[PDB]
RNA sequence: GCAG
């Protein structure tokens, strides 16, 4: 269902956002996990471009420049 | 009639002849706390029953003692006025005389060492004004009465909502008014439990146990025996027959002859009938009939002395056996036939792990205070403070008599704790219930919730202060200090007054008045709520509380409510709802006796309404009292059905007996949808004071009263002739007929003038009367704010075409004409009062001063020398009128500055500009100013100017009225003197101070001249000492917070006209705001070329059906109709004849109304007095739902000359053609809500930002800043604006370093954004980092 | 250090000095108030304003009126910067005390610098991404933002108190996409199922139906007429009436199945009022999308056709122009509603006493114990829906048809002119449920659980609720609004969900 | 307390 689809997503930051931030930054904590922010609340939190829309660009571009 | 309500008559349209006057609309507030304050002998009420509740304070060791004898409250030292300015509580000082009684150390009865009597100080109490409200910090207050659910028990269910097999689950549960409560309970396996204060639940028979019940004393409460007796053999069995009814017998019954029932047979109340025809009271059944019998008794062995069986044990065939040998012939067993006698209590005595009494204690014990060892002397002491101290618990007399009301006693008074009695009755009405012979309690019917008002909850309140000073003086009457300390010494009226002072002031149903117009007043004390300290939260309360019960009929309105949150949670009183003197609101009804319907009221309770049948107020009867129909709508249970006539057993003493006071103003309420009648009932309370109030030409009855008993108006309290009037007072001359002897004969009114409301708006009372006339007592003087002549007047009678006109008026939007705001029909005065506060800081005090650095002189030319604004200025926004500067250190140029300055050689100053100044857009009159000094700062020559002025009016007031009373008493006096040994040649030359003491033939006139002589050589005594207690507290120094120098208050008063944007409504929820001022000449006109007022949309009536604004629009175009048929005779100059016969055809229109107006009682001068009021339309009253029928407004259509479909034909006035339709003209009234366009309109482009978080801050008040919620933030993300979004999070927002290079980027010419990281950001990633979590950013 | 860490999660609050609980590190980072939800994903913003909304109904639809005290305010640092720029400041200090005192200069720099920047105006629930729509602006003299009609529908506003709220982009890639991506005429479809969001209403299509209707004996029929502007100039000078049918000359072209248009001329059986509104349909529609009365649905269907067939540019000229001329020609009307609209079936009170009689009968029936009264009350029930249905189709034909007039002196039957039924039959406002409740019954009320009572509101608001009806209305009115005020909470947080799900 |  969406709420447990929504805090099984594969960044911490989104599902600690939506709610539950203690179990989902708990699991995190130990698990060790790393948020590469690939959605948009991680680049809404951030203060960076979302990767949609007119900041896609800029995203392509961030991803054809480091992965090379 | 009056002499007040003859000057304009309205027309009554109303029918039905009323038996009950509408009473006073504050009784609750006033009656409430008239109980909470006055002396109550009996001690029952108030101060004196909570301390009664608390006093005689024994010692631990009972060697002294604190008894109470006495209470008495001070007078106020400050007047209400007073309060409200210097900004403290309106209260009076609660003085209580106690005693400390010392005993003696060895005395057979402690007998008397010493007594020590006295009057300790505990607390102020708040007063109560004489219109309900509370000056608490010289805000206005009103305390809403609550609606808490009764204590008492209570039996529900829930309809099978658990364990997914419907089985529907009861529970009984005990509400106290203070203390545990008590629940029981069933769970899916039909075991009774009970739980204490929610939490886990035990086994219902452990507290059973815990009372010194046995487990036989138990099954023999909640049982009856079948015996067994063993005669000579096999089995005999004693019978009652009717517990055989309807089972199947696993045999057949023989007794002494005929079988009655075969094997396997089911058995019906016939068989019943024939074993009692045969009285049959003995069987003998199979042997295995007690495979499954629970023995009810304790049986054990003589011969061996071992316990065969004890109670509550299931039997069997080798048990009876065993059980037989010891010579026991006799066995009694518990009769359980399922499903109407369940095995439930025997059932949970087997759940139950305890065995005695102390054990339950225990496992009382340990559910109650877990993990800490129980002890006996604990576990029983816990038990017996929970439900049976009195100090713990208290059921109190509403508790007691619900509780016995729902068990069915007889007594409604009793003890206030519980018993074993009580517990156990409970615990069999809770298995009645299960055995459906019980019904429910239905939680929100108005018999099982309860009006606690202020005078109670105050009460509750001071009573916990008394408990708080009452445990510190136990403590300290038990030391050896005992000989020489009196009572003030060991009483701390500091808890006692916090108390009280914290549930005035911070209590959530001490709020705020609303104070807009008389309406909201009166609509705020008569208020229900179901929040509040001990009743629901919105968010929990549910769709079943919020909705509207069949016994809120008369009771609560049902339409007036709010609309967001909390609706059906705060209710409006009904007209006539009163309250029982237990708190359950109670409506009249009038009694028919035989099909007569009798005049005589009696006030029903929810409870007693049900049991009667109840007819309808629309329900017809002819003069004798007969139902002139047969076949009545009636209410006989909640249901509404039809009866004859003459089951009908009481009737609704009133049409509007449904409604609460501010939806009785709607007019034909009858006719708008229910939605929309809250909705006008909740916007008529919003509606602004306008400048020249003007009566609804369409009212329905109420508005005298809504004006009246709201306080905002100056009523005569004695009747009298108009002696002085003036923008400012009125001077009665009382009646010889009302005066008192021995007194002046003069009443002084003084009215108040451009006062500040709660909303800021103006509460100005404006001279009814003219001098010269004959008021009488209860005529208004004095019209308030929002009354015209007495009547309730919140808006004006625009003239309204129903039509859409070129997109103006569209989705709800209203065309005003511009000659609404050329006449100042919606100009309303608003009054601000603005603070300057001078502080002590550390670097130096501020100080109130005209010399302000970096500010020309132009700025300070409104500023006296003092460095205050001149009273009168008319200034606009950014003007300074309290001029204040701030000492300053730590300069700290930069170095470019330091050269900037080196150059020019002006000089820093060492103080900081901190004046007080209009804020922007506000542009008034400044007309008050008021200076606060602190004692030890000198004043400045403003605030002994003011008071000097102060001084000076207090003198002149008290003279003024000394020469009032002493004109009135030399009056007096001079009619006395000539009514025996007549000096008329002689008496107006003497010295009129020689008259007091000019002994006549002393019959008895000259006790009456003693009298006089008295009360003059009285007010002389008076008004000296009147003006010294006035001087002293003029020049006295103000009591300041700490840390304040200096305040200084000025108050602008500010004319708002109106414009577009502001919202302005109906009477029916129709709402609207202005969308354009339109020209006079672009309206619509007819063909007299009278153009239109107002332009509304038609669309916006037939969606939200409330036609009862098309109505009102009808009737108001046939209202005015009649008046300018008036002004028409009143410019020809016709006679009064003409006049006299017009104004009488048209009262005595209608059909079969309750009024008549027979105006040839009137005299001519009375005549032309009324027609020069109705010159302005002719007022109507239709009231609510026995109102103007379509035909009598036709009717009254047709005596005006106007067409009787209520449309005329318009013109456009821009085009000068006719627009293709006839449109709806009439006068509608309208109403200017509070919800103004000058206080929403807001802007920034930068400003002040939050503390912890950079961003900007939030209200309008703090130059604000609009949230870019998250909902916005996802509609940008649904675009793809990622730019717009990223500047919204960063530099719009939190980006420090970012906002300023945006700022000077824009200045730049350059729209370019460098963004970096939201500060907020790093205030998460430093608050996870504080709870031991490592998070990073990797690079 | 539990309670430092997180409060009230091992046993009980630590409440600090007010008996209320402390909060903890955690407890500021979770939650509806922690840092994530109040802080982080949504914050309060510069350059941003407030006001009430109203009309505006000159506008067009990519223009709000923009207020000049408002404007003022959001625009300060571009002032400042063509103040300087323009040599009228020598400071910046200069230019805000230029400002503040508002001298004449600084209204005509602020006519410079809004003059091609979008503002974003927003709604607060912003329920759909058209809650936040960029539009220029126009400078007004009021207090309240001027919001054209058309978008209205979009945001979900009605002019009774709402208040929107201004935001300024400031950079040049927010300013264009505030032109691009969401100016209001590039999202005049809906997102959601295709169909045009910004359309017509109550006004304008009562408008466009009253013009678009047909008369039988009006002024100027049968006539024949050389074009629309012919009508126009008919109906101006008072020789025609608007829904006379007359036989007109329209030149109608058609899209080839290359691309470009191809003319057409007929003389067609129209009215007045259908020619008038001709002259602003764009070239490539059918004759045949205006000539039919006009309701809401023919008219969203008529912009969706023109979005189809011609495009976006067309379109927006198009709805604008509707727009005008519904305005214009539902003023011409004066379409009013009386309290003669509301015309009550005169065989209600027949209907009503039969039911009256059928229901004493299964009642004394029902003394004679052949119906339980379980089936009692049901037939009673059904008994009283078919007197409710009797009474609505009465009603209905009665109003629907009302209009018999004149032509060559013999009778004849046609829809209604009431105003009442052009506004239902129209879509402007109501349905026939309402219609129903003005005058016919107003029909059975359901008791707070649910149970219907078992005798309805026989009475409808042109006549009086009597105190009894009123009070069993109120019943299910305020458990409607209790519905609307808790659901809303209710479908907010699915929205949430679906949202932080995507 | 209220506004939509
Ligand atoms: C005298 C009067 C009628 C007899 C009885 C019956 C109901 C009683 C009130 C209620 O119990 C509520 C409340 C309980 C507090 O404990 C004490 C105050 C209150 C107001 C009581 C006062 C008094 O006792 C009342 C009015
Ligand atoms: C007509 C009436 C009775 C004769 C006389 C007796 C007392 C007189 C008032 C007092 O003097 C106070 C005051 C003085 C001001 O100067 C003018 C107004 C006041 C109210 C006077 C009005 C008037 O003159 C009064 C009422
Ligand atoms: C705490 C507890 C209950 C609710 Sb709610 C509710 C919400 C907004 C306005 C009024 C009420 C509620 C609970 C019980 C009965 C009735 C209402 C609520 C719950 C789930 C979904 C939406 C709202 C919200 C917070
Ligand atoms: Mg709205
Ligand atoms: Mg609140």
């Amino acid at each position: 269902g969406i709420t447990k689809a929504s805090l099984a997503t594969e960044s911490f930051i989104s599902a600690a956002s939506f709610q539950e931030t203690t179990r989902v930054l708990t699991e995190a904590a130990v698990a060790g996990k790393r948020d590469e922010l690939r959605g948009l609340k991680e680049n809404v939190i951030v203060g960076r471009l979302i990767p949609a829309g007119t900041g896609y660009a800029y995203h392509q571009d961030r991803m054809r420049r480091r992965a090379a | 009639y009056s002499y007040t309500e003859k000057k304009r008559i309205r027309k009554d349209f109303g029918k039905r002849p009323q038996v009950l006057d509408v009473p006073y609309l504050l009784s609750i507030q006033l009656d409430s706390f008239q109980k909470f304050i006055e002396q109550d002998p009996e001690g029952q009420y108030g101060l004196e029953a909570a301390f009664r509740s608390v006093f005689p304070i024994q010692s631990y060791s009972g060697n002294s003692e604190l008894q109470y004898v006495s209470y008495r409250l001070g007078e106020p030292v400050f007047d209400v006025q007073e309060c409200q300015i210097r900004g403290v509580t309106y209260s009076a000082p609660l003085r209580v005389k106690l005693r400390l009684v010392i005993y003696e150390r060895e005395a057979p009865e402690g007998t008397v060492k010493d007594i020590k009597e006295q009057e300790v100080y505990m607390g102020e109490i708040p007063l109560m004004t004489d219109n309900g409200t509370f000056v608490i910090n010289g805000t206005e207050r009103v305390i809403v009465s609550q609606l808490h659910r009764s204590p008492g028990v209570f039996f529900d269910s829930d309809k099978g909502k658990t364990h997914s097999s419907g089985k529907v689950l009861y529970n009984a549960r005990i509400i106290p008014y203070r203390g545990s409560w008590l629940d029981f309970e069933f769970d899916p396996k039909d075991n009774l439990f009970v739980r204490i204060d929610r939490r886990r639940k035990l086994p219902a028979t452990i507290i059973l146990r815990a009372l010194n019940y046995t487990t036989e004393q138990i099954l023999d409460l909640f049982f009856e025996k079948v015996i067994f007796e063993i005669r000579d053999n096999k089995l005999q069995m004693e019978l009652v027959p009717e517990r055989l009814r309807g089972e199947t017998a696993s045999f057949d019954i023989e007794a002494n002859g005929k079988v009655y029932v075969e094997k396997g047979r089911r058995i019906t109340a016939r068989h019943i009938r024939q074993l009692e025809k045969d009285d049959v009271k003995l069987i003998e059944v199979p042997v295995e009939y007690i495979a499954g019998k629970v023995v009810a008794k304790d049986y054990i062995d003589e011969s061996t002395g071992e316990l065969i069986c004890a109670a509550n044990m299931e039997l069997s065939l080798d048990l009876l056996a065993k059980l037989s040998q010891s010579g026991h012939k006799r066995i009694e067993t518990l009769f359980t036939n399922d499903l109407d006698h369940g095995p439930y209590i025997s059932e949970t005595l087997r759940v139950d792990p305890t065995n005695d009494r102390l054990s339950a204690l225990v496992e009382i014990y340990r559910m109650m205070r877990p993990g800490e060892p129980p002890t006996r002397e604990a576990a029983e002491s816990l038990f017996e403070n929970l439900f049976f101290s009195e100090d713990r618990y208290d059921l109190s007399a509403v508790g007691r008599m619900k509780f016995n009301r729902s068990l069915l006693r007889e007594e409604i008074e009793g003890s206030g704790i519980l018993s074993k009695d009580d517990i156990i009755d409970v615990m069999k009405k809770l298995i009645d219930i299960r055995n459906g012979k019980g019904e429910v309690d239905d939680i929100d019917h108005l018999g099982n919730r309860r009006i606690r008002s202020v005078g109670e909850m105050a009460e509750n309140q001071f009573r916990v202060g008394l408990v708080r000073v009452e445990r510190a003086v136990k403590e300290r009457l038990s030391l050896g200090d005992l000989d020489t300390l009196m009572p003030q010494d060991m009483i701390n009226a500091k808890p006692i007054s916090a108390a009280v002072k914290e549930f005035f002031g911070s209590s959530q149903l001490s709020q705020f008045m609303d104070q807009n117009n008389p309406l909201s007043e009166i609509t705020h004390k008569r208020r229900i709520s179901a929040l509040g300290p001990g009743g629901l939260t919105r968010e929990r309360a549910g769709f079943e509380v919020r909705d509207v019960h069949p016994t809120h009929y008369g009771r609560v309105c049902p339409i007036e409510t709010p609309e967001g949150p909390n609706i059906g949670l705060i209710n409006s009183l009904s007209v006539y709802a009163q309250t029982n003197e237990y708190g359950f609101l109670e409506t009249p009804y009038r009694k028919v006796t035989d099909g007569v319907v009798t005049d005589e009221i009696h006030y029903l309770s929810a409870i007693e309404e049900g049991n009667y049948v109840i007819a309808q107020a629309n329900s017809n009867l002819d003069e004798e009292g007969h139902f002139v129909e047969d076949l009545v709508t009636c209410r006989s249970k909640g249901e509404s059905s039809l009866f004859s006539r003459d089951q009908v057993d009481y009737m609704d003493v009133s049409t509007q007996q449904v409604v609460s006071v501010g939806a009785s103003l709607i007019p034909f309420l009858e006719h708008d949808d229910a939605n929309r009648a809250l909705m006008g009932a909740n916007m008529q309370r919003q509606a602004v004071p306008t400048l020249r109030a003007d009566k609804p030409l369409v009212g329905t009855g109420m508005e005298r009263a809504v004006a009246v008993d709201s306080g905002v108006t100056a009523v005569a309290k004695r009747g009298g002739v108009v002696q002085y009037v003036d923008a400012s007072r009125i001077v009665i001359k009382v009646n010889e007929d009302e005066m008192y002897p021995g007194e002046a004969g003069i009443d002084i009114y003084n009215l108040t003038k451009y006062t500040r409301s709660n909303q800021n708006t103006c509460i100005n009372q404006m001279p009814c009367v003219s001098l010269g006339e004959p008021v009488e007592r209860g005529d208004v003087l004095a019209d308030g704010p929002s009354t015209d002549l007495g009547e309730l007047a919140l808006g004006q009678n625009m003239r309204v075409a129903f039509m859409p006109w070129n997109g103006y008026n569209f989705e709800d939007s209203i065309l005003v004409s511009e000659r609404v705001v050329q006449e100042d029909r919606f100009t309303t005065i608003h009054i601000q009062e603005l603070a300057c506060v001078s502080r002590d800081t550390k670097l130096g005090p501020e100080e109130i001063t005209a010399d302000i650095p970096n500010v020309g002189e132009a700025a300070l030319s409104k500023l006296d020398e003092s460095g205050i604004v001149y009273i009168g200025a008319e200034v606009t926004g950014g003007d300074i009128l309290v001029g204040k500067v701030t000492p300053k250190g730590e300069t700290q140029l930069t170095p470019e500055e330091k050269l900037l300055r080196a150059i020019f050689g002006e000089k820093a100053s060492d103080v900081k500009d901190s004046s007080l100044r209009v804020p922007n857009g506000v542009s008034g009159t400044v007309i008050d100013v008021q200076v606060f000094t602190r004692d030890g700062v000198e004043k400045d020559k403003r605030a002994l100017e003011i008071e000097e002025m102060q001084l000076k009016q207090a003198k002149k007031d008290l003279s003024e009225e000394l020469q009032i009373l002493e004109a009135g008493l030399f009056s007096r006096i001079r009619a006395v003197l000539v009514a025996g040994g007549v000096e008329a040649e002689k008496l107006d030359k003497l010295p009129r101070d020689r008259w007091l003491e000019l002994g006549l033939t002393d019959e008895e006139k000259q006790n009456q001249l003693e009298q006089l002589a008295e009360q003059y050589d009285e007010l002389k005594h008076e008004f000296e000492k009147k003006l010294e207690a006035k001087r002293r507290k003029i020049t006295q120094g103000d009591d300041l917070a700490p840390g304040v120098l200096k305040i200084v208050k000025v108050y602008l008063a500010v004319k708002r006209r109106i414009q577009p944007g502001d919202k302005m409504a109906g009477r029916h929820g129709n709402k609207g705001v202005i969308s354009k001022i339109n020209p006079i000449e672009d309206m619509p006109y007819d063909e007299n070329g009278t153009p239109v007022d107002i332009v509304l949309n038609p669309l916006g009536v037939p969606s939200r059906m409330n036609i009862g604004q098309i109505l009102e629009t009808h009737l108001g175009m046939a209202a005015k109709g009649i008046g300018d048929k008036i002004n028409a005779m009143l410019k020809q100059q016709q006679e009064v004849a003409k006049l006299r016969e017009f104004i009488q055809r048209a009262y005595d229109l209608g059909a079969d109304v309750r009024q008549k107006v027979d105006l040839s009682t009137f005299s001519d001068e009375e005549v032309m007095r009324l027609a020069e009021n109705l010159r302005k339309g002719m007022p109507i009253a239709t009231p609510v739902f026995d109102g103007a029928k379509e035909a009598e407004i036709k009717e009254l259509l047709k005596l005006g000359d106007l067409p009787t479909s209520g449309q005329i034909r318009l013109y456009d006035g821009r085009t000068g053609e006719q627009f293709e339709r006839p449109v709806t003209v009439g006068y509608m009234y309208m109403l200017k809500l509070n919800h103004l366009v000058d206080d929403k309109m807001h802007a920034r482009s930068t400003g002040s930002y939050s503390l912890v978080t950079q961003q900007p801050l939030g209200g309008k008040a703090q130059f604000g800043g609009q949230r870019f919620g998250e909902m916005e933030v996802w509609a940008l993300e649904a675009y793809g604006a990622a730019y717009t979004l990223q500047e919204m999070l960063t530099v719009k927002s939190d980006d420090v370093n970012g906002r300023t290079k945006m700022y000077k980027n824009i200045v730049d010419g350059n729209h370019q954004m460098e963004p970096g990281m939201p500060e907020s950001f790093n205030v998460l990633l430093k608050e996870i980092r504080s709870l031991g979590i490592n998070i990073e950013l990797e690079d | 250090v539990d309670a430092l860490l997180d409060n009230g999660r091992r046993g009980r609050a630590i409440t600090g000095s007010n008996k209320r609980p402390l909060k903890s590190l955690a407890d500021m980072i979770k939650g509806k108030q922690g840092r994530f939800r109040q802080n982080l994903l949504g914050k309060r913003v510069d350059y941003s304003g407030r006001s009430v909304i109203t009309v505006g109904p000159y506008l067009r639809l990519h223009q709000c009126g923009l207020p000049k005290k408002m404007a003022l305010e959001l625009f300060k640092p571009f002032i400042y910067g063509k103040l300087e720029l323009r040599g009228l400041a020598t400071t910046i200090k200069a230019a805000k005390k230029m400002v503040e005192r508002e001298e004449a200069v600084v209204w005509d720099i602020l006519d410079e610098v809004i003059r091609e920047h979008p503002v974003l105006l927003n709604r607060a629930p912003t329920l759909h991404r058209l809650g936040i729509q960029a539009f220029e602006p126009v400078l007004i003299e009021g207090k309240a933002i001027q919001l054209h009609p058309l978008v209205c529908a979009a945001y979900n506003a009605d002019f009774d108190g709402d208040q929107m709220a201004v935001h300024v982009p400031l950079t040049l890639e927010a300013q264009l996409e505030a032109r691009a991506l969401m100016m209001s005429t590039n999202n005049i479809l809906s997102p959601a199922n295709g169909e045009p969001i910004i359309v017509p209403s109550q006004d304008v299509v009562l408008g466009l139906y009253y013009m678009t209707r047909d008369c039988v004996n009006a002024k100027g029929e049968g006539m024949v007429l050389t074009g629309p502007k012919e009508a126009e100039r008919l109906y101006r000078s008072g020789l025609a009436s608007l829904h006379a049918r007359v036989k007109v000359r329209i030149t109608e072209y058609e899209k080839d199945a290359n691309g470009e248009l191809v003319a057409k001329t007929s003389l067609k059986d129209t009215t007045v009022g259908r020619a008038i509104l001709w002259m602003i349909v764009p070239k490539g529609l059918p004759y045949s999308i205006v000539n039919q009365a006009l309701g809401k649905k023919a008219i969203s269907k008529m912009l969706n056709t023109c979005y189809r067939i011609l495009g976006l540019k067309p379109t927006v000229i198009f709805a604008d122009q509707i727009m005008y001329t519904g305005f214009a020609y539902a003023a011409r009307s004066g379409a009013s509603v009386g309290i003669d609209d509301m015309v009550i079936p005169e065989k209600k009170h027949e209907i009503i006493s039969e039911a009256e009689a059928e229901v004493a009968e299964i009642q004394e029936q029902f003394q004679s114990g052949l119906v339980t009264a379980g089936e009692r009350y049901n037939k009673v029930i059904d008994i009283w829906a078919a007197a409710n249905d009797r009474v609505s189709k009465a009603m209905m034909d009665n109003l629907q048809t009302e209009t018999v007039i004149n032509r060559d002196g013999q009778e004849e039957k046609q829809v209604s002119f009431n105003s009442i039924y052009m506004m239902a039959d129209s879509g402007a406002r109501g349905s026939a449920a309402q219609i129903r409740q003005l005058a016919g019954m107003r029909g059975l009320m359901a008791k707070p659980d649910g149970s219907i009572i078992e005798t309805p509101i026989t009475a409808n608001f042109r006549e009086g609720l009597n105190v009894l009806q009123y009070f069993i209305s109120t019943h299910g009115a305020r458990k409607g609004l209790a519905d609307t005020a808790l659901k809303t909470a209710n479908s907010g947080y699915l929205t949430r969900r679906l949202v932080d799900v995507a």
